[PDB]
């Protein structure tokens, strides 16, 4: 069975790679060597993802410290073989990826049977040199990478020819054309920009006059302008008249790769932050320092914090850089305090960092097998030293640093025992339960942040797993679906770490204004900070004015496909996750929507409030009518499509259906009133040959002149719509047939459609007292209620994609816009959000070594970081949080973000007047509460007496007719102000205390 | 930059008294400052006038994100103006960004029933008939307003 | 002891010597490479106001490779995007080894004061700078009371 993926598993991903991509990683046997933390965190991104089969390498055996990054290992497994045990695990991850155990490399040549090799930190240097000789000769593709403590380095070799079909994995480049001049010059319409660079490559379609220019020709691109371009001269093709669309198209590439050998005294870096640049020439000789330190040293790396160890380290550094003197250059001497940084932490071994390079080599492993995106080139060194804490608090010598006998002797070899009992003793609230939330609980429980005394997690999300989630949230397995993320999320990360077994609190709440009573003052009061696991802006948008409010600090990551970023809110520091986000994307024109169409996007929007009229809100309305008393008159002074709504009930007493060939009746005729009478009425008003004002054609530009549709059952589109119609309708009525007695067949619905008549169409207070007359009672139509549809885009078996994608396209069509398949609508319309476990698992450990900063209370802004990626390019970004904005009143200076006036007691709005001026100097003008205007100055005298009495409380009720709850101890209330001059001034909110 | 968006709400409420838009009212509800109550003199010379016309304005959670939402309460005889009061603006969908205001749109809609574009039409029927029949088409509006649009 | 070390010294003994107007130039400590940069806003731009901080830094093969530099102020700006990152003809098109690093700062002063939105490199800001032209002025100049340092 080659070339089959199942949809539903690899959904979210299959939007970022695509389909040739994956059916290129299912022919792929990848083999992995090391299966410590950092070797599952590749195996279980790869195994996710999707290969062939994943062979595993580890014969050595667990010991107590391998805990600390090896998530798939317990305290049962000591003594056995790592890859053996391991193994059994990563099997469970994906059913359609075999994982086998590698009992012995005796030979190189054992290699022959893989197409990946990925080499880690189990493995020395001079096998991984003879490891990479033989795969680079023999055209396997090498890969490796190494952590130490907060340090960690990537290699990439992928032979001699190696051929990226897909530089960027952007969707293609796409846009209307206005001039092409003879030149080449290619102007855009209305002035939109083609978003292309020098050196793309675009094909034409459509264009009038240049008639060769269309036969799918490709076109090098010169960017004149953000709206302009050339192509070259077009005087051959003939002369421009009208109409164009080019498309961008991405052309292969060749590249070569150099063989370790040849990198290690030659090295092609890829920088991971910019104030870093030279760190890389000094790690590149470290790491191999530790390699030669170890076959010194019975094959032992340098002992943790010994001055000794790490005052040979620079020495073998030394020596290198005379034997390999391009590395460093010249006039560059060798840092040593970088070196032996290095050497205290060679035996290091901490989550974050692993989680990182999991994702980013993992990443590589992906774009080996397939040739998608562009691979790194060749070496990447990356370290986080600022999550080392202040030395005066936390001190690190060869005592602090020892081990203890536990799973975290590798995490307290780097930070201390000091601090890692800090980081158990943290109490955190995590918001998502989701991919990212998922690698968050395993990288705490990994920690053991929240197993002290006085620590504990607090885990909430209210939604469930299915079964695409199973693609990139590793703690959830098949028999799993159905249920509660959180609680199964919490009982997968204790399974893992029984210190946590008790110490998080799995919720299923939703975080918004109503549930402020389980999370209220003295929830957000004890915790030490928040951490964002969500994908929708409004409830981000909320916890992050909570944290504002109580000032806790929060840390933002989201993940969009192959691009990742982190960001850091620091009380009384940094701006906050509201304060600077990039505004959405533009809505669809109300008129390009309704009778302008002219891409894809545009129709399925059209068909999505289409199935929202027919199957949703058609049934409300019905149902409203049938039981509440006063539906008829209300209707008739508080809707505003009383005419829709009245004819709505209308034609669901007049098109009652009793079986479903009277449903499949009902489509018919609704393809013919929407896709043949709607389109001759506006060819009515508007012909083909239209002119406007001015004169020039009315279909131009940006307007496509539909045709209308003739039924035609062959059609698969025509004969979905009335599949799916025919099936909306029938769950409405709750009518028998549908689509669990067999598969559509076409010829049964002919039969049924061929015997009916169908109406040609003919150029079209007392409507509604009609209406309103020729409705019965409802009394008269007894035991009879429709049940609305409740659109659902991941069940298959429903219908509700299938209707929205042939409707979709049969209005494509109509205004001859190419079609779309189920996947692709059920992006556009299902708002859907690409998303693969690589970056996933990446940004995660980014965020978990920014929190080291939070748990060491770091002040200063210059130490945090807040990241970018995107692991298609690829490229690393690291940029200092952006400082909170200060304002000033009455030369008064303030936090424009974190700051506010707190006033104790149910204050009287004159107190609290008079309170600012004889305070702050400020003349209140504007009061209000929530989305209630409590007090302004343009309010009439009358007005202002009412309320200036008033306590804030009773004042609220005035205004609202409806009171605060008695649960309730604080209000925020905002407030427009002018100073001692009488000029207006930014001045922040008012927190009242009752 | 940002805001709260009852902050941002009460900001632009208080500039419209402060200084308003010439023929134009606007006021929210006390009760909610998401939805405003909007009237709108006809500009002169123009087949509208004669009257007032009035429209519902709702700021939507995510504004200035999000785009006001707008429905004419008065029926007009317009190109761009729909049986439901739904309006056709550039601003509103295509040339929304967070830096402009309800006084913008408002601005908008002004210089919409001044001058009409039925190469965009919304209601498809008055377009036909505003472009081929301009001067039928004017003496309609005209007596539409004359009609529905109270006085003044 | 080297070449390029001995480069950056004379480049740098000379930015003491004669510094350049408006603008700081000194490198770090720990690493000749790295510099530390500060630029005022030129006059009657919509950037007159701050003080904006950007990082340099010399890669091995300087002078034959341009400086690579990154600005560490938030900036409305076409030319300049979220990351810091700068599109400038003579740090890739127009590098020589003649030239100075110097040369790289004024040219980085005269494009604060005169921004090309019609640049190829550009953003989309550049299209609200072309568009929105006043505007697009109203919210640099907004940015840097925001976000560039008072003088």
């Amino acid at each position: 069975a080659a070339g089959e993926i199942d949809e539903s598993l690899y959904s979210r991903q299959l939007y970022v790679l695509g389909k040739e991509a994956m059916l290129k990683m299912q022919t792929s046997n990848v083999l992995i060597l090391g299966l410590k933390g950092l070797g599952v965190e590749i195996a279980k991104n790869v195994v996710l993802a999707g290969v062939k089969s994943m062979t595993v390498f580890d014969p050595e055996p667990v010991q107590l410290a391998d805990l600390s990054t090896q998530f798939f290992l317990t305290e049962k497994d000591i003594g056995q073989k790592r890859g053996d045990v391991t193994r059994a695990k990563l099997a469970e991850l994906n059913a359609y990826v075999p994982v086998n155990v590698l009992d012995s490399l005796d030979d190189v040549t054992q290699l022959s049977q893989f197409q990946v090799v990925v080499a880690t930190d189990t493995v020395s240097l001079e096998d991984k040199v003879k490891i990479n000789e033989f795969c680079h000769s023999s055209g396997i593709r090498f890969i490796s990478s190494e952590t130490r403590g907060l340090f960690g380095n990537t290699f990439v070799d992928l032979g001699d020819e190696f051929t990226v079909l897909d530089p960027t994995g952007e969707e293609p480049r796409t846009g209307m054309v206005s001039d092409i001049e003879p030149d080449g010059t290619v102007t855009m319409l209305d002035d939109n920009r083609h978003g292309l660079e020098d050196g793309n490559f675009v094909r034409f379609s459509e264009v009038e006059g240049l008639d060769k220019l269309n036969d799918g020709t490709l076109f090098k691109v010169e960017v004149l302008g953000p709206f302009a371009f050339r192509i070259g001269s077009v005087k051959e093709y003939g002369e421009y008249k009208k109409g164009g669309i080019f498309t961008e198209v991405k052309v292969p590439r060749k590249i070569s790769f150099k063989s370790l050998k040849q990198q290690l005294s030659n090295p092609e870096f890829v920088f991971s932050d910019f104030a870093k640049f030279d760190r890389a020439a000094q790690l590149h000789l470290g790491f191999q320092a530790l390699h030669q330190f170890a076959v010194r040293h019975n094959g032992e790396l340098p002992r943790t914090m010994n001055d000794e160890d790490a005052n040979e380290l620079i020495k073998l550094v030394t020596d290198l850089s005379v034997q390999q003197p391009e590395v460093l250059g010249e006039g560059v001497d060798v840092n040593e305090d970088l070196i032996k940084e290095l050497s205290y932490q060679a035996r290091g071994d901490i989550p974050g960092v692993v989680a990182f390079f999991g994702g980013l080599v993992a990443q590589e492993v992906l774009k080996a097998c397939s040739g998608k995106f562009t691979p790194l080139k060749q070496f990447m060194y990356f370290d986080s030293l600022e999550s080392l804490p202040d030395p005066k608090n936390f001190p690190r010598n060869e005592k602090t640093t020892q081990p203890v006998n536990s799973r975290y002797d590798n995490q307290i070899a780097v930070f201390g025992l000091d601090f890692q009992k800090k980081i158990a003793n943290s109490k955190v609230f995590l918001v998502g339960s989701g991919a990212i939330g998922c690698e968050m609980l395993k990288n705490w429980a990994l920690l053991g942040l929240g197993s002290g005394s006085d620590g504990y997690i607090v885990v909430t999300d209210n939604d469930s797993i299915e079964k695409s989630n199973l693609n990139r949230q590793f703690l959830f397995r098949p028999k799993d679906v159905g249920k509660n993320k959180s609680e199964v999320a919490a009982e997968a990360v204790c399974a893992m770490n029984p210190d946590l077994k008790g110490k998080i609190n799995a919720k299923i709440d939703k975080v918004g204004p109503e549930t402020e009573e389980i999370f209220n003052d003295s929830f957000w009061e004890s915790l030490d900070f928040v951490t964002n696991a969500l994908d929708n802006v409004d409830a981000r948008t909320y916890v992050d004015r909570r944290c504002v409010f109580y000032r806790k600090p929060l840390l933002e990551s989201g993940t969009l496909g192959t691009k990742g970023n982190t960001q850091v809110i620091i009380p009384r520091l940094t701006e906050s996750y509201s304060s600077s986000r990039d505004p959405p994307e533009k809505s669809i024109p109300l008129c390009t929507l309704r009778s302008f169409p002219n891409k894809i996007d545009h129709t399925i929007a059209w068909a999505k409030s289409l199935f929202q009229g027919y199957f949703t809100d058609s049934a409300e309305n019905v149902n409203m009518y049938l039981t509440q008393p006063n539906f008829v008159e209300q209707t008739l002074k508080q809707s505003g499509d009383v005419k829709g709504v009245l004819e709505s009930i209308s034609d669901s007493l007049s098109s009652k259906p009793h079986n479903f060939e009277d449903c499949i009746k009902w489509a018919r005729l609704e393809f013919e009133k929407k896709f043949n009478h709607d389109i001759k009425q506006l060819l009515f008003n508007f012909p083909k040959d239209a002119k406007t004002s001015n004169g020039e054609p009315f279909w131009s530009g940006a307007k496509r002149a539909p045709t209308p549709l003739e039924f035609d059952i062959y059609n698969n589109d025509h004969f979905h719509f009335v599949v799916a119609g025919a099936s909306l309708r029938a769950y409405n009525y709750g009518i028998k047939s549908d689509d669990s007695n067999s598969k559509p067949n076409v010829d049964e619905y002919k039969s049924v459609i061929d015997h009916m008549i169908i109406p040609e169409f003919t150029p079209n207070s007392d409507e509604i007292d009609q209406l309103v007359s020729s409705l019965p009672d409802p009394s008269t139509l007894a035991g009879f209620k429709l049940e609305p549809v409740d659109f659902e885009k991941d069940d298959d078996t429903n219908h509700h994609i299938e209707f929205i994608t042939a409707c979709s396209n049969c209005r494509a069509q109509n205004y001859f816009i190419e079609t779309a398949d189920r996947q692709k609508t059920k992006f556009i319309a299902g708002r859907i959000i690409p998303a693969i476990a690589t970056t996933t698992s990446l940004v995660t450990g980014l965020v978990n070594l920014e929190l080291y900063k939070l748990i060491d209370n770091k002040t200063d802004i210059e130490q945090y970081k807040n990241g970018f990626v995107n692991l298609a390019l690829p490229f690393f970004g690291f940029s200092e949080p952006i400082a909170s904005p200060k304002g000033e009143y009455n030369n008064k200076k303030y936090d424009k973000i974190w700051d506010r006036f707190d006033i104790k007691g149910d204050i009287k709005l004159s107190d609290l007047i008079e309170h600012f001026e004889k305070d702050e100097g400020l003349e209140i003008t504007m009061l209000s509460y929530g989305v209630s205007l409590l007090y302004a100055s343009f309010f009439p005298p009358k007005k202002l007496k009412e309320r200036l009495n008033l306590p804030i409380t009773q004042l609220v009720k005035l205004v609202t007719k409806k009171d605060i709850p008695a649960h309730v101890s604080t209000m925020i209330l905002e407030i427009c102000a002018d100073d001692k001059e009488g000029e207006d001034v930014e001045v922040p909110f008012i927190t009242i205390h009752l | 930059g940002m805001a709260s968006l009852p902050k941002r709400i009460i900001k632009e409420t208080e500039k419209l008294v402060s200084d308003p838009v010439p023929g134009i009212t606007a006021e929210p509800h006390d009760d909610n400052l998401r939805y405003f109550q909007v009237t709108i003199e006809g500009p002169e010379q123009s087949p509208y006038e004669d009257g007032i016309f009035e429209l519902e304005l709702y700021l939507p959670d995510d504004y200035p994100m999000e785009a006001p939402k707008v429905r004419f309460l008065t029926k007009i005889y317009h190109p761009n103006i729909d049986r439901l009061g739904r309006i056709c603006l550039d601003v509103l969908k295509t040339n929304w960004s967070p830096a402009l205001q309800i006084r913008t749109v408002l601005l908008s809609i002004q210089a919409l029933l001044a001058s009409p574009n039925p190469n965009d039409p919304l209601a498809n029927d008055v377009a036909e008939d505003w472009i081929k029949n301009e001067q039928g088409a004017k003496a309609k509006a005209r007596e539409w307003t004359k009609l529905y649009a109270k006085k003044k």
